[PDB]
């Protein structure tokens, strides 16, 4: 019956007869009973929401915005503070600059947004992103963990909401709180925030030049497994947009020893992340190779057997630190040494697809350039292997598979070829798989990099006298001969160079 | 240029107990 008079009392000119109901009203909701009936009077949530909104007294606030908090813990509660438009008022006590306003306001709102539907949509129309991000230099973690639960819903499947977070200042924000906080949920439900951000084609750089890579990365060993693994994923996201980013010695040896865990799901993400982090970037390359990179990633390929998720971006990683840099020779190199080879080499048979045999046949290729790793790839029965795919995908190209083009394949596999013929031995085998024939229609190739291996093949091998007859005898002097003109010098220079010794 | 290719990944993907000590 009281419910009735309040109402008519904070709809009152005389704001010291409101701000007296208010504190009333505020006692009326802490027993379920009268709450009950608040949350059934429309007049009532209306009056309290118009209240708090209105209100200029630090108080009348605090007990209106109090008292929806109350209501906000049941169903009916949440539609009746929805359909009184008391999401807009919630936003708006975002700005109080008290506290207990602000906590009973981020609360309220979380409420709202975990189980009310349109409230996520009228958060967004009350401007309640730009007003939570400004929320995220305050200094009480708890209220930030809130807050960020916040972003992260709002956000999650929806870009222009996660724009609207990035032209705010929110990436920059977020990641200087995983630097200073020591807080489990915060870090958790922060990096979730980080991770959603993440895959978002504008976001990325953002969060790299902010430090993220860095912050991101001074969890991986925190306790918390759920921690870790966001962290993770969400360096693994962010990685193809951070090859060029200085500083991430550190986040390198952390990773390399991660390949050593127990998860699996641990070791994917981190062979993913060194990976892409590698790519064309020497100072990457080196110090993986410096903290055991090369024995690691080995590792982990054997460890993996088929799962390509684990073997692919360990391969590639292996592939990119074996080349274009002071010590590819030494990696090269030291993959036999700890005992690569085998599990390399195997990776081109079945049941492995295309992505991984190709990214395969490049280590090989790579790994050839090593004369003392000729040998070895020979007696594990690689050119055999690289020879028939290079005749499978030549047949394609006569006859764009799992968004590995064939000729790629073409490309590698008689550059492994090229660069293995660079012994006697594997020279002879090379001839022994009747490959002269192929090589010499590899000649008429439209690819520039096809003829000049194709021809760089048959420079090794004519060098052997028969051999030499049997490409001249296969018609090789004709297709030589325009090649002979070629701009692209390396195909010309080996163009030249088959002429002669035949 | 731009020799290493890159991977592209995209992985989207308790406060209750947090939030009545926060007002309480």
């Amino acid at each position: 019956r009281a419910i009735p008079e309040l109402t008519k009392l904070l709809n009152d000119e005389d704001q010291v007869v409101v701000n007296k109901a208010a504190v009333m009203v505020h006692q009326l909701s802490k027993k379920e009973a009268s709450r009950h009936a608040i949350m059934r009077s429309p007049q009532m949530v209306s009056a309290i929401v118009r209240t708090m909104q209105n209100t200029n007294d630090v108080e009348t606030a605090r007990c209106t915005a109090g008292t929806l908090h109350n209501l906000s813990h049941h169903r009916e509660g949440l539609l009746a503070i929805f359909k009184s438009g008391g999401i807009p008022a919630l936003v708006k006590m975002l700005g109080s600059p008290v506290d207990s306003v602000l906590f009973y306001a981020i609360t309220t709102l979380h409420n709202l947004l975990l189980h009310q539907e349109g409230a996520k949509m009228a958060v967004r129309l009350a401007g309640g992103l730009q007003k939570m991000v400004a929320l995220l230099n305050k200094t009480n973690v708890k209220f930030l963990a809130i807050t960020t639960d916040c972003l992260q819903i709002l956000a999650y499947g929806n870009q222009e909401s996660k724009l609207i977070i990035l032209a705010s200042g929110g990436p920059q924000a977020l990641v200087n709180i995983m630097r200073t906080y020591t807080y489990e949920k915060l870090l958790w439900t922060t990096s979730r925030v980080l991770k959603v951000l993440s895959v978002c084609s504008s976001n990325k750089p953002a969060i790299v030049e902010a430090g993220g890579m860095q912050a991101l990365g001074l969890h991986l060993t925190d306790p918390s497994q759920r921690l870790v693994q966001n962290c993770l994923w969400t360096l693994r996201n962010l990685s193809d947009a951070a090859t060029k980013q200085e500083g991430m010695e550190g986040l390198l040896g952390t990773l390399v020893q991660l390949l050593g865990s127990d998860d699996i799901n641990v070791v994917t993400c981190a062979a993913g992340i060194l990976s892409n982090l590698t790519c064309n970037n020497y100072k990457n390359k080196m110090m993986v190779c410096q903290v055991g990179g090369i024995e690691a990633l080995v590792r982990t390929v054997l460890r993996a057997g088929d799962r390509e998720d684990i073997t692919e971006p360990a391969i590639c990683a292996l592939r990119h630190l074996t080349s274009r840099h002071q010590e590819a020779e030494m990696a090269q190199n030291a993959v036999r040494l700890h005992y690569g080879l085998p599990v390399v080499v195997k990776l081109l048979h079945p049941p492995s697809h295309w992505p991984l045999i190709k990214a395969t046949v490049g280590l090989i290729r790579n790994l050839a350039l090593c004369p003392a790793n000729h040998a070895p790839l020979r007696e594990q029965g690689a050119i055999p292997r690289l020879v028939q795919l290079l005749v499978r995908a030549h047949q394609d190209t006569q006859r764009f598979v799992e968004g590995v083009r064939m000729e790629e394949i073409v490309e590698g596999c008689t550059g492994a070829l090229h660069i293995l013929a660079r012994d006697v031995h594997n020279r002879i085998v090379i001839r022994g798989l009747n490959t002269i024939p192929l090589f010499v229609q590899l000649l008429y190739s439209p690819i520039e990099n096809i003829q000049r291996v194709a021809a760089g093949v048959l420079c090794e091998l004519a060098q052997d006298k028969e051999a030499a007859e049997a490409i001249e005898a296969e018609g090789a002097t004709a297709p030589l001969t325009e090649l002979l003109h070629s701009r692209n010098e390396g195909v010309a220079t080996y163009a030249a160079a088959v002429l002669f010794r035949m | 240029g731009a020799n290493d290719e890159l991977i592209s990944f995209k992985d989207e993907g308790d406060l209750a107990d947090v939030k009545s000590s926060l007002v309480n």
